[PDB]
């Protein structure tokens, strides 16, 4: 999920573009 | 972009940011 | 355009703290 | 939408609640 | 509403929210 | 306080709202 | 109506860090 | 009031600071 | 005055997260 | 400038990032 | 002001709102 | 640095002006 993606871990512009529609 | 934890308000906040007119979707702890 | 970009900032905020777990989704085109 | 609706008249956190999930 | 930790300014913005047209007040560390 | 019940705690919308005017 | 609830979002945010511990009163009805 | 004094017109930190307490 | 204030706002934090460890400047007078 | 390009047309991320460093 | 660690946006705004008209930089991590 | 000062430190008004222009 982008929480533990992005928010446990370090996420990318591309990683946090996967969670646009 | 920054290389950073990003949670919470600011998570949702880069998501609009970053998706514009396209828009997206949080659902949080999945 | 603007007015209503920054307007969406805010709603986006509120939404996080009110909807929580059960998330949300923020389109509208 | 919620941008017409809350942009325009201010929306308070239970008229906010509608558009979840 | 989330079950979180809300400090600092995510706190008054959350009051802010939360309260409205009635207001509030915050006092911070008591 | 406030900061004590949520911050260092987690806090209801009635919690939350214990502040209010 | 929102021009000064987006506006009071902000507000309240430069009233937190400014006020600090001594806290502040943000009502005005 | 703070409102009406600080959106209408812009507000700096000393300006801010006598809405405190 | 205001409404380029409280856009300035939102700019800035646009900024940080885009810029990242960059940076950038933030002046125009 | 960013204030002109920004506030009044919306700019987005790459259209910020020049704005960068 | 407040006396706390001020980290990633809320050290830009805080920049943003100590600053003003001057202006700032801000660089990140040095 | 600021960060290094105001982050991982706690910062005061007159040492977070220090990084205005
Ligand atoms: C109202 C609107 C327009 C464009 C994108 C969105 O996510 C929402
Ligand atoms: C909480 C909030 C922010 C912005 C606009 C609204 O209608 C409501
Ligand atoms: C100016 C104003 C109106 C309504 C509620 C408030 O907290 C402040
Ligand atoms: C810091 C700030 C935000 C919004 C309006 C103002 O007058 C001042
Ligand atoms: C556009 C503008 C005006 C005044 C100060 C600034 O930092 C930026
Ligand atoms: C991200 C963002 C905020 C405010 C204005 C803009 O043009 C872009
Ligand atoms: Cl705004
Ligand atoms: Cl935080
Ligand atoms: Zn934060
Ligand atoms: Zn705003």
């Amino acid at each position: 999920g982008i929480v533990e993606q992005c928010c446990t871990s370090i996420c990318s512009l591309y990683q946090l573009e996967n969670y646009c529609n | 972009f920054v290389n950073q934890h990003l949670c919470g308000s600011h998570l949702v906040e880069a998501l609009y940011l970053v998706c514009g007119e396209r828009g997206f979707f949080y659902t949080d702890k999945t």
